[PDB]
RNA sequence: CGGCCCCCUGGACGAAGACUGACGCUCAGGUGCGAAAGCGUGGGGAGCAAACAGGAUUAGAUACCCUGGUAGUCCACGCCGUAAACGAUGUCGACUUGGAGGUUGUGCCCUUGAGGCGUGGCUUCCGGAGCUAACGCGUUAAGUCGACCGCCUGGGGAGUAC
């Protein structure tokens, strides 16, 4: 996330972009997860959590929604 | 009696798309265009016109009809029609157990006819504004829901269904009580529990409408008969 | 009470009180046995009739289809 | 939108360092398919093309390292 | 690997009339032509229909009466891991002889009513009812 | 794997009309040519336990074969053996 | 003209704040002694009721039987959910030598001559249920002629 | 008999795809949905902002018609693409006309260049133009009238993007996306693009040749994280996005709304 | 089993043809392979970390937390042969309504475009009949059958004792 101040371009937003810029980067994430050991068991797992969680939230949900609620 | 072209013409041909069908509907499919499945129109007719019969038959020995359709695309349509043959109807939400439970549903009806005399013919008025408001809003809830069954008389000879699984729960209510089912099969629907299934849009409202319409004409001839 | 739920089809009633009262019922295909509701347990309810307004023949007759079976 | 299904490409070059660039973040990492419209055969060969770019210094490691 | 082909037989008749299928296809053989030809004979189903000549596929066109199906069950009895010889007068009665017990003899197969007409035990194939 | 003209040529070899491609015979000298190939390559990584499954099954494969051909013909059989030269 | 047994009634209870809710059921059984043949399953908080109730369910969803003169027209094994249950015609006096619950469903059935076991469990609901469902795949000669198309003596 | 059939190609013969045989007749209105039949299996959900034109006010009552437009059936129940793309259409064909005669003539006011050239309007739509264009010369109408009309004349367009250049003055005078994808790009070339589906974090503004803008949620407005972007834009608009950013290698043109 | 490259190498799958011609299935014993830990010899040893030490906490804290930290984790060759070695689902074959995907082939179609129409393999999810104690499974079955094998027979005692 190398960033230069354009010129005569305003400080905030410069920090802005950069905040973006790490975000996009995602590199706190990466810090993040990488700070403990994680047993690739707990990886498969939690992987595997989260792909079901997404297919629930896809198709479960959107059935319902051709019932209206009121 | 209902040209095959005039049900193309409205639309009737028309299904649902090919990933709802239900597969119990395939012998009633013709085929599959632009990912829609369309209904075979050469068995459509000749089922319809034998319900038809079975209607009018019905019709002549003073059988009562009941007329189900909530879609509320479909709804002012199949209340016209009952009224056009003096039939009932259920436009709106399908009361569960509305026919099972006929014993107490019958006590609704009683009280939706309290409320409509005092509305009328009693002329009361001076009434605490809060409470005839509460009357008023109550007798526009019964009338909403069992308007066209106040004045129809009792349990139905045959129940005529605009939607099969639309309106499931009036086709299990039927099976139960093993009234005679006619109902429209869209290609989504499971026919199982229709007894003279009609293959044919449940959905667009001027097929709704040429259904409507017939039935309403055989169902006077039976009832002139 | 079948019949005072709209269930059990009545249509005409000739019979002739103070002597026989036969009268034929039918039903929306319900399968509820008109004529059973209204005999009942051993004739419970048309023991009812029987000794109701006087000494009575009631009779029920399980309706067919249309007037060949009436 | 593949671009490379419109070309056909038997095969991904990492020679070409331009194509790469094309999916290679300002940053330097890899583009998921969702963006390019990459169909996900051809996504892999990018994947090891970049790689393999990557180890001859055609292509940086990150935006960053030096 | 394919063991029973009578077994598989009998279970695609079996499916077929489960699924509501108005005719079944298999491979053709001549113990299986029989058998057809048993079924059609006590009127388990309306016709089957032998086609092809390098490897022919035996059609039965099932039966359905009132909706259901007409062969309400059928089972192997006799079965590769396990043959079953009845003689004449061990020959069975499938629901007390409203059904049929398919039994081959040494006179062809024929129908266990038949066969103890015939007066001759033989190896039970398979029950239909 | 066993290089093109490699089979062919022992195709050539065994099989009759050299289209046929099918004689057990045939077959037998491809998993023997490809088996003895290997013999080689396990001698050198012995650990490769995965590629190793792969030549027990050529040589499960060709002992049915044999047993095949045995019981069909026998002179064929005892031909063969010696021409590839398995101990049975 | 219809006779009605009750099978079986059990104490049922259900948990709530206070403590127990005790309640009852009622299986019944009714038939006309002819194929006519209909359970019951009737629960309520007071015996009679419940009974009552059985009673009245089991006067609706009769059901019918081919039956040949006094018994069954074939062996026929019935199950349901744990009871699994083998029935066989029986000579004409051998009465009806089956346990249970199976042994009452079969009186009001009509069946006098029947011999049957009741494998697997035998938990009233269930057992009675199998009954009714042997007896109701249970089909007559002539069902079965019309079913192939032959006639009677042709099946003999 | 074959009279279906023969009917059934006929029903084929007599109804395309697009939104292109006005057909549909209006059979039922009521704010905020108007609907009609173009001989489909269902009747269109239509917003009434489609069909309200230049002052916010409808204009079409029952036994109206125009078509929708179609290539996508049974979202689970109801059928249509809405009439304002069908009449996208017709402004393409009229564009065209001018090839035929080299000169379209209309009336277009270019007041002001969101990237850098002036944005010419046609009676219902507006659009976003080049730099040269706005001006034949280099008149430059900031000094004209505000918003004068004196006609739409092209000077460019990318004939593939909706961007057409219009030089409304001077009567007298008269892989594909990716590879040199630098024309919107300098830092900050406005463009006016059509949203298609907001995700709960953006709002995915792609107009310009088969791009993606994901403006996402951040800017959106001047309110951060409380903004939930369905509640504060539109569904299906043409808006004042600008790029703000373009990756050409991770193609995510990121473009931006609080400007 | 996961950076990239080369050498040797197994398997799977698709297209058509050509060939052999039942050569198949399963499999007691038997043979092999078999995560992690562990064992041996010899290397190697960053991080991490049983053991251990200390600091905390606590009534205690032989732990959770914190600061360190050796075996091991790594390499070679052997041994160990067990894991919730799980889909808690033996293997092979056939049949029985659908839907939505993923992935990988391949035929035709003006690819007139990312398309259109098929036809295979593997695979994820939902679900019909059926089945099931229910939970659920549901063309990858726990549905419908066939072949063979293994295994079960109350709980503890005990997968322990000899």
């Amino acid at each position: 996330p190398v960033i230069k101040v354009r010129e005569n371009e305003p400080f905030d937003v410069a920090l802005r972009r950069f905040k973006r810029s790490c975000e996009k980067a995602g590199v706190l994430a990466e810090v993040r997860r990488r700070e403990f050991y994680e047993k690739p068991t707990t990886e498969r797992k939690r992987a595997k959590a989260s792909a079901v969680k997404r297919h629930a939230k896809k198709l479960a949900r959107e059935n319902a929604r051709r019932t209206r609620l009121y | 009696t209902v040209s095959m072209r005039d049900m193309l013409k409205a639309g009737v041909h028309f299904g649902h798309q090919t990933r709802y069908w239900n597969p119990k509907m395939k012998p009633f499919i013709f085929g599959a265009r632009n990912k829609v499945h369309i209904i075979n129109l050469e068995k459509t007719v000749p089922m319809f016109n034998e319900a038809l019969a079975e209607l009018n038959k019905i019709a002549s020995r003073k059988g009562k009809i009941l007329f189900v359709g909530t879609k509320r695309a479909a709804s002012e349509a199949v209340k016209d029609a009952a009224l056009s043959c003096d039939q009932f109807f259920v436009n709106h939400r399908w009361l569960g157990g509305m026919l099972t439970n006929w014993k107490t549903v019958r006590q609704s009806i009683k009280r939706l006819k309290d409320l409509e005399t005092q509305s009328q013919d009693g002329t009361f008025d001076k009434l605490t504004k809060k409470e005839a408001l509460m009357r008023t809003r109550e007798l526009e809830k019964l009338e909403n829901s069992l308007g066209g069954i106040k004045d129809m008389g009792g349990l139905p000879d045959a129940l005529f269904v605009i939607d099969a699984d639309h309106e499931h729960i009036a086709i299990k209510e039927a099976n139960n009580l093993g009234i005679p089912v006619f109902a429209i099969v869209d290609t989504n629907s499971d026919p199982d529990g229709v007894d003279f299934v009609i293959p044919g849009n449940d959905d667009a409202i001027r097929a709704v409408t040429l259904y409507l319409g017939a039935v309403a004409a055989t169902v006077r001839e039976g009832r002139s008969q | 009470p079948e019949i005072g739920e709209e269930v059990i089809e009545i249509k005409a009633a000739a019979r002739d009180p103070g002597s026989r009262a036969k009268i034929a019922v039918k039903t929306n295909d319900k399968r509820i046995d008109p004529v059973g509701a209204c005999v009942g347990m051993r004739g419970a309810r048309v023991q009812a009739v029987s000794t109701e307004l006087g000494g009575e023949r009631i009779d029920i007759v399980l309706w067919d289809d249309n007037p060949a079976q009436f | 939108f593949c671009r490379f299904t419109a070309e056909g490409v038997q095969e991904i070059d990492y020679k070409d360092i331009a194509t790469l660039k094309n999916y290679i973040t300002e940053s330097g990492k890899i583009v998921p398919s969702r963006i390019t419209g990459t169909r996900a055969k051809y996504q892999r060969q990018l994947a090891r093309a970049i790689k393999r770019a990557r180890y001859l210094s055609l292509l940086p490691y990150t935006d960053r390292h030096q | 690997s394919m063991q029973d082909p009578i077994a598989d037989m009998l279970t695609r008749i079996r499916n077929g009339q489960a699924a509501n299928k108005a005719a079944v296809t298999m491979p053709s053989s001549k113990l299986k032509v029989a058998i057809a030809n048993v079924l059609k004979e006590e009127g388990f189903i309306e016709d089957f229909k032998v086609e092809g000549d390098t490897k022919p596929e035996l059609e039965l066109t099932l039966k359905y009466f009132q909706g259901k199906a007409v062969v309400e069950s059928i089972q192997r009895v006799s079965r590769p891991g396990l043959r079953i010889y009845k003689r004449k007068d061990e020959l069975p009665k499938v629901m007390a002889g409203l059904g049929i017990a398919v039994v081959s003899t040494s006179k062809g197969v024929m129908t266990d009513r038949a066969a103890r007409q015939a007066g001759l035990g033989g190896e039970i194939i398979c029950y239909v009812a | 794997s066993l290089s093109t003209e490699a089979t062919a040529k022992i195709v050539s070899e065994f099989g009759r009309d050299a289209n046929d491609t099918g004689s057990t015979e045939v077959q037998v000298a491809l998993l023997t040519a490809q088996i003895n190939h290997l013999q080689g390559h396990f001698a050198e990584h012995k650990k490769d336990h995965h590629s190793r499954r792969g030549l027990l099954r050529m040589v499960s494969q060709r002992r049915k074969l044999l047993d095949y051909l045995k019981r069909k013909d026998v002179a064929r059989y005892t031909q063969l053996i010696e021409r590839l030269g398995l101990r049975r | 003209e219809l006779q009605e047994k009750l099978i079986a009634v059990n104490r049922v209870s259900k948990t709530v704040k206070g403590g127990r809710i005790f309640s009852f059921t009622a299986l019944t059984v009714v038939g006309d002694g002819n194929g006519r043949v209909g359970f019951g399953y009737g629960k309520a908080r007071e015996v009679p009721a419940a009974i009552q109730k059985a009673m009245e369910k089991a006067r609706r969803n009769m059901i019918n039987v081919a039956l040949n003169n006094g018994t069954l027209q074939h062996p026929v094994k019935g199950v349901h959910t744990g009871s699994r249950v083998f029935m066989q015609p029986a000579s004409e006096g051998t009465g009806i030598i089956a346990g249970g619950a199976m042994r009452a469903v079969l009186e009001v059935a009509g069946v006098h001559n029947v011999l049957a076991k009741a494998y697997g469990s035998t938990n009233p609901i269930n057992v009675v249920r199998a009954t009714i469902d042997g007896l109701e795949n249970m089909n007559s000669p002539e069902m079965v002629a019309a079913k192939r198309g032959k006639s009677v003596e042709e099946i003999l | 008999e074959s009279f279906a059939q023969l009917f059934e190609e006929s029903l084929k013969e007599i109804e395309t795809r697009p939104g292109s045989i006005v057909r549909g007749v209006v059979v039922a209105i009521d704010k905020d949905v108007v609907l009609v039949d173009a001989g489909l299996k269902s009747e269109s959900a239509i917003p009434a902002e489609q069909f309200k034109n230049a002052q916010g006010e409808l204009e079409i009552q029952v036994g109206d018609e125009v078509d929708v437009a179609l290539d996508a059936v049974e979202d689970g129940f109801g059928e249509t693409l809405l009439s304002r793309e069908k009449a996208k259409r017709h402004e393409a064909w009229i564009t065209l006309e001018k090839a035929y005669e080299d000169a379209e003539t209309v009336t277009g006011v270019i007041n002001g260049k969101v990237k850098g050239g002036f944005t010419v309007e046609l009676n219902g739509i507006r659009a976003f133009l080049p730099g040269s264009l706005v001006d034949v010369r280099p008149v430059r109408d900031t000094l004209h009238l505000e918003g004068k009309e004196l006609e739409f004349k092209v000077i460019k367009l990318d004939q593939k993007r909706n961007n057409v250049v219009v030089s409304r003055r001077a009567v007298i005078e008269s892989e594909d996306p990716w590879v040199a994808i630098a024309k919107r790009y300098p830092e900050g070339t406005k463009l006016t693009g059509r949203v298609t589906n907001l995700t709960d974090y953006g709002c995915f503004v792609e107009i310009e040749e088969g791009v993606e803008g994901l403006v996402h949620v951040s800017e959106m407005d001047w309110t951060n994280k409380n903004i939930h972007p369905s509640k504060v834009v539109n569904v299906g608009d043409v808006v004042e996005v600008m790029v703000l950013d373009i990756d050409e290698e991770r193609r995510r043109i990121s473009l931006g709304l609080k400007q």
